[PDB]
């Protein structure tokens, strides 16, 4: 797992500060609404 | 001067091709290149580098011909083409040049000499192409109507071959003869991409090294590219200077006592000499006076004066001519066995010479003695000097020679009358840092990109002084995995580091061919400081790399083209780069005593597509590898049973692609039919039921789906079940689910009217049956509207059936690559077997056939291994379709999001060319409202709880309603149970119970 010799590592499309936002949104939705937000308004 | 607007293409070879794109790699005239506008109204001498483009335009026959040559004069061979009549002429003698060949004037050929071929035989542009390769002379031409005033028209048309000439005369000159327009251009090796039409004429072309868009087109093998990101080429930096640092000392090596020595020694007493601390000039020995030969093992004699060695050892001895062949590794003989032994890895040279004039005297010379037997073979580089009497028999001897005991040494009969096989010979062997060569030096550079040439070490890198603490005896520093990153100079004593040159990939971002024609490039993991000519006003640095050609904006969109690190690109209709936005901002007004309940609903339909099976293939071995040949088949039996295994694997794959269809579709024992009259309560099913007016007996949606998407020992097998049988199975399932509910998957089929079934399904989600019966017309209308929009949405953008198309494309790209691999040498002379045999005799024609067998065998194993991995992915998809059919078609599912987004009601299957399409029906609420709630009611010192519902309040009164649809009612003892007193619960309220 080193450089040279034509080996490269590409960065992921989504960072970690975005996965944190997604998981916070899911938590807020399940706390404040219940199971309703997954099947409509 | 003028440029060239896409002009000068010609037919490469004599092959007919139709409606196919091709890639060629020979000499052309690069697009948009500068040319010379010679005007004669004058004729100079122009060079000839690999090809010339010619053109002219005149209303009268001013242009006559050409005078080729290499050293044009009256002293060498030449070539002459002129047209002074209705005939042409060709000659290979000429040799009559002058300083003004302007020519019924014919003052060109003053003389003549040994002549050759006599092909004397039979405005507007007239373009020509001349090239001289492989000892043949070829020309091309075309004539077209034209009207212009200055340079050249637009458009293009290719040129066709005219003649050929096996001249063989080198050409390094070029002239012209007149009697207007006369252009000149040169040729260069490039790579193109040509398009043919049905009749077989070149009609378009694109270059590969003009612009990045052309590179993308060439790498994708198409003229139109859709939006996305692509990998095109690679990027690396070239060195600039050179460094040849070398040792300091200077002293000529002493070879006189080695090569020009006066008196030699005996072979059995060969001397050993050591040469060190010197600089040699080996090349002088390689010319000198050719002694006998210069056979060198391990190193090349020609490239010897650039290497530094650490110790040089030379041995000299005298032998005869016949024993010369024994001085080599892996040789046997008296000299090889008991006089001199060479190791099998000898890296040196052997020089010998005939010395009949110094080591031979009349009568024979007995000064030289050689050993002829010993107790054991000599080790390499071992000398024996003992002269003890050898015992060659059972009878012992003690220092006395005689019977069965002879002297170990014998003398040579070196007489001057002896033959060259018995004439004396002197042989010296060199067995190759201190002994360097005649090189030079150069000052050392820091922090630049150069290629270094140390003593036997070569490479490229950036040299920097580094804080590598060193024990004061070591030079070469290495990191993990054995990378050389430290050197010690041969002149000073300093420690450096070796770091490589920057490299990375290049990617191109495009918004589509039919949208615009501008691109942006992304140099991966490279800082925007080492990327010069590429250069522009827009240079932006990201985490992925350097982006050239896009601007930065401070507003967030929902992105389409991905780049990396949460950065995307788009088009404004002008390419912009920005940061992603996850979604809209929302917040629910949470409170301690507030609730929301819907007052209406909608019905939705959502589709889903799944692949099921792939195509069955079988490949024969002996036809693919050898092919109609009897000599090749014999050589393949010694490889064992490597071909039964492949057929077994492919057959195992093929059988499995026939139980997936059975597991998915064959789930009913009987075949059900729909009733003749269709009155189902207001619901219309004509878009999914089969029609009788069409021959295929398929529903309209199935018809739209089926219209939307579609040698060498390669075969394709047919499937077991046909499309008609699959259609019958689907129709049976639909009829059963319409006329019988869900009862036919768990026993006998039981009839039930459709609205009652729909009312049953409403009870499974939490809505009472009365809601359906009092809203029948609205639900029927919504359902009928939902079905009608599927056809239009599928008739929309063809990206709908993406999943099934990729299975067809992948299974066809792999089969094309396999056939194309039959036209490669794999390190041989020819790709066809009928020229290997018909040009070589069997003993060594067989080694060149085993090289084609190894390559053609491991190309088959790559094909079989990848097919197995792809057959494991489809079986996962097939097992997910069977589960969906049982749980979402033969029942009502309570699993969230398993089939549809919302609350499940029912589903219908439809058949696709290689998969299955589901149609999910789902309940969705709407039109919310606000209310106030309480958990319990206190009445006469008791606590009252709802049975199935929620307590609500309009502001002045209290009610009880169900949880999913607003329907208020009066609180009574019939819809309430009592438990405990009302001094424990939190949030209790006061009211009355009737
Ligand atoms: C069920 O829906 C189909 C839609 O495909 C209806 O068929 C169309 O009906 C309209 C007017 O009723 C005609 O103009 C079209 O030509 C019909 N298309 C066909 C026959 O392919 C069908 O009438 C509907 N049936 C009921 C009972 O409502
Ligand atoms: C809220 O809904 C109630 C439901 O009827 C209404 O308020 C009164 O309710 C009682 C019995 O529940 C009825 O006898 C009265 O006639 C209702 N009042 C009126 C003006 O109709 C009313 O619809 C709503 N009340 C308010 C204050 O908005
Ligand atoms: C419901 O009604 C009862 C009366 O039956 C209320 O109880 C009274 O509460 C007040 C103070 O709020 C006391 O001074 C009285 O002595 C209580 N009377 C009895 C008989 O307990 C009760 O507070 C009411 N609750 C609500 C939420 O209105
Ligand atoms: C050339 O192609 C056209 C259609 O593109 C066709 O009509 C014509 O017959 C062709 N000429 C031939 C086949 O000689
Ligand atoms: C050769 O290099 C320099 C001359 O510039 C000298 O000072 C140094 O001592 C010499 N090195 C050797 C190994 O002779
Ligand atoms: C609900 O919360 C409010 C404030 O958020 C506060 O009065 C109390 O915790 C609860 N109210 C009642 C009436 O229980
Ligand atoms: C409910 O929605 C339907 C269409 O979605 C509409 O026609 C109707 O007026 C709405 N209200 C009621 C009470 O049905
Ligand atoms: C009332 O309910 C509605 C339902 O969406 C909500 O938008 C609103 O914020 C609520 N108001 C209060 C005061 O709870």
């Amino acid at each position: 797992a080193q450089k040279f010799n034509g080996l490269t590592v590409l960065p992921p499309l989504l960072t970690d500060e975005m996965i944190a936002q997604y998981t916070s949104a899911l938590l807020a939705g399940t706390i404040t609404s219940g199971w309703t937000f997954g099947a409509g308004p | 001067y003028t440029n060239s607007f896409t002009r000068g293409v010609y037919y490469p070879d004599k092959v007919f091709r139709s409606s196919v794109l091709h890639s060629t790699q020979d000499l052309f005239l690069p697009f948009f290149s500068n040319v010379t506008w010679f005007h004669a109204i004058d004729n100079p001498v122009l060079p000839f580098n690999d090809g010339v483009y010619f053109a002219s335009t005149e209303k009268s026959n001013i242009i006559r011909g050409w005078i080729f040559g290499t050293t044009l004069d009256s002293k060498t061979q030449s070539l002459l083409i002129v047209n002074n009549a209705t005939n042409v002429v060709i000659k290979v003698c000429e040799f009559q040049f002058c300083n003004d060949p302007f020519l019924s004037e014919f003052r060109v050929y003053s003389s003549a000499n040994n002549c050759t071929f006599e092909y004397v035989s039979q405005k507007n542009l007239r373009e020509f192409v001349f090239k001289n390769i492989d000892g043949y002379f070829k020309i091309y031409s075309k004539h077209t109507p034209i009207n212009l005033v200055r340079d050249l028209p637009q458009g293009f048309s290719a040129l066709e071959p005219l003649v050929d000439l096996p001249i063989g005369i080198n050409i390094t000159r070029f002239q012209t003869l007149l009697a207007a327009a006369y252009y000149v251009g040169y040729l260069q090796p490039r790579t193109f991409l040509l398009k043919y039409n049905e009749n077989g004429t070149i009609t378009d072309a694109v270059d590969c090294a003009l612009d990045p868009l052309s590179e993308t087109k060439c790498t994708l093998k198409s003229f139109t590219v859709e939006k996305g990101i692509y990998q095109t080429s690679n990027f690396r930096v070239q060195p600039t200077e050179s460094i040849v640092r070398f040792p300091n000392i200077t002293n000529l090596c002493p070879f006189g006592e080695v090569f020009n020595a006066t008196r030699f020694a005996s072979v059995y007493a060969w001397n050993r000499k050591r040469i060190s601390n010197c600089v040699a000039d080996y090349s002088v020995l390689y010319n000198s006076a050719s002694f006998s030969t210069f056979k060198c093992y391990g190193v090349s004699p020609t490239k010897l004066n650039d290497l530094c060695f650490t110790n040089v050892y030379a041995d000299s001895f005298v032998i005869r001519g016949d024993e010369v062949r024994q001085i080599a590794p892996g040789q046997t003989g008296k000299i090889a066995d008991y006089n001199y032994k060479l190791p099998d890895d000898f890296t040196g040279c052997v020089i010998a010479w005939n010395s009949n004039n110094l080591d031979s005297k009349v009568g024979g010379n007995y000064n030289y003695l050689y050993r002829l037997f010993r107790k054991s073979n000599l080790k390499p580089f071992e000398r024996d000097i003992s002269t003890e009497i050898y015992q060659a028999g059972s009878t012992p001897c003690n220092g006395v020679e005689g019977f069965n005991c002879y002297f170990p040494l014998q003398s040579y009969g070196f007489q001057p009358t002896n033959g060259v096989g018995y004439q004396p010979y002197r042989v010296v062997v060199l067995s190759f840092a201190t002994v360097c060569g005649p090189k030079k030096s150069t000052n050392l550079v820091k922090n630049k990109c150069v290629n270094f040439n140390f003593n036997g070490l070569t490479g490229t890198g950036v040299l920097t002084e580094s804080n590598k603490k060193f024990l004061p005896f070591q030079q070469f520093g290495r990191d993990i995995a054995d990378t050389t990153d430290a050197v010690r100079d041969p002149q000073t004593l300093e420690i450096l580091d070796i770091t490589p040159c920057s490299f990375g990939g290049v990617s191109v971002i495009t918004p589509g061919t039919n949208t615009s024609n501008q691109v942006a490039v992304l140099y991966q993991d490279v800082n925007c400081t080492e990327v010069p000519v590429s250069t522009g006003s827009n240079v932006f640095q990201t985490r992925a790399g350097c982006l050239i050609g896009a601007e930065h904006v401070n507003n967030s969109y929902e992105c389409d083209i991905p780049i990396g690190a949460g950065i995307c690109a788009s088009y404004q209709t002008s390419i912009i780069a920005y940061t992603m936005s996850l979604g809209a901002e929302n917040s629910v007004a949470y409170s301690n005593n507030s609730i929301a309940i819907p007052t209406n609903f909608t019905i939705s339909v959502t589709t889903e597509i799944l692949p099921v099976s792939m195509t069955k293939t079988s490949v024969d071995c002996t036809m693919y590898i050898c092919g109609d040949s009897t000599e090749c088949s014999n050589l393949l039996l010694q490889y064992g049973s490597f071909c039964t295994q492949l057929n077994r694997a492919l057959t195992g794959i093929a059988v499995e692609q026939d139980k997936n269809t059975q597991e998915v579709f064959a789930q009913v024992k009987q075949i059900y039919k729909t009733p003749p009259i269709k009155d189902f309560g207001g619901f219309n099913f004509s878009q999914i039921l089969p029609d009788p007016s069409k021959p295929s007996k398929r529903s309209p949606i199935e018809d739209l789906l089926f219209n939307k998407v579609t040698f060498n020992g390669l075969t394709v097998l047919p499937p077991l079940l046909t499309d008609e049988m699959i259609a019958q199975y689907t129709s049976a399932l639909l009829a059963g689910t319409i006329t019988s509910g869900w009862t036919f998957g768990a026993g006998p089929a039981l009839q039930i009217p459709f609205p009652m079934q729909m009312a049953y399904r409403f009870n499974g989600i939490g809505v009472t049956q009365n809601v359906l019966y009092e809203n029948q017309k609205l639900i029927a209308n919504q359902f009928n509207s939902a079905i009608g929009k599927i056809q239009d949405s599928l008739s929309s953008t063809p990206s709908a059936l993406g999943k099934l198309q990729d299975v067809v494309n992948q299974n066809a790209q792999a089969l094309n690559t396999l056939v194309k691999q039959l036209s490669s040498n794999f390190g041989a002379i020819s790709s066809v077997l009928n020229d290997i045999l018909s040009r070589l005799d069997p003993p060594e024609a067989e080694v060149q056939i085993d090289r084609l067998i190894t390559g053609r065998l491991q190309s088959l194993q790559t094909y079989v291994t990848q097919q197995l991995i792809r057959a494991a992915e489809i079986r996962a998809s097939a097992n997910l379709a069977a589960t969906k059919m049982s749980e979402c078609v033969l029942g009502q599912s309570k699993r969230v999001d398993f089939c549809g987004k919302g609350y499940h009601l029912m589903s219908f299957p439809q058949s696709a060319p290689h998969g299955v399409v589901f149609l999910h029906v789902t309940y969705v609420p709407a039109q919310e409202k606000n209310f106030t709630t309480a958990p319990a009611i206190c009445h006469d010192g008791k606590a009252h709880f709802p049975r199935e519902g929620v307590f609500v309040s309009n502001g002045t009164h209290w009610f009880v309603t169900q949880r999913n649809f607003y329907e208020p009612q009066i609180i009574t003892t019939d819809n309430t149970f009592v438990s405990g007193n009302c001094d424990v619960v939190i949030g209790i309220v006061n009211n009355t119970v009737y």
